[PDB]
């Protein structure tokens, strides 16, 4: 499905399978990082980083 | 020989279509979950020291 801004508030997306449920759980994420911009998804580990970090390499893969 | 006012109405009926639910089975993914990175089998040193 394709979901909209305003649609979303009032729906659960599980984003890892085994967060899925019986009653909750409407719909699910394609894939994990799906939140995650272009640029962002070109840093690699971004998870083991502080976030002010890989806000910080994406203004700077940019110069 | 005119149209005049009846008896009101007792009750209404409203119709609207309408199709049913079907059951839960919830298939998540094709390829379910994020599949975890690997050893490639054997591998082998690819490096010795001199001498």
């Amino acid at each position: 499905e394709l979901i909209g801004t305003m649609e979303q508030i009032f729906m659960n997306v599980a984003i890892f399978e085994d967060e899925v449920f019986a009653g909750v759980t409407t719909h699910q994420e394609l894939f994990p990082h799906s939140l995650l911009s272009v640029i962002a998804n070109f840093i690699p580990f971004s998870d083991h980083n502080q976030s002010p970090r890989n806000m910080y390499q994406c203004q700077m893969g940019k110069q | 020989g005119g149209l005049t006012c009846a008896s009101a109405p007792q009750g209404t009926l409203r119709i609207l279509e309408g199709p049913q639910q079907s059951l839960s089975g919830s298939p998540l993914q094709p390829i379910p979950a994020s599949p975890p990175p690997q050893i490639p089998p054997g591998l082998r040193p690819r490096f010795c020291a001199f001498g």
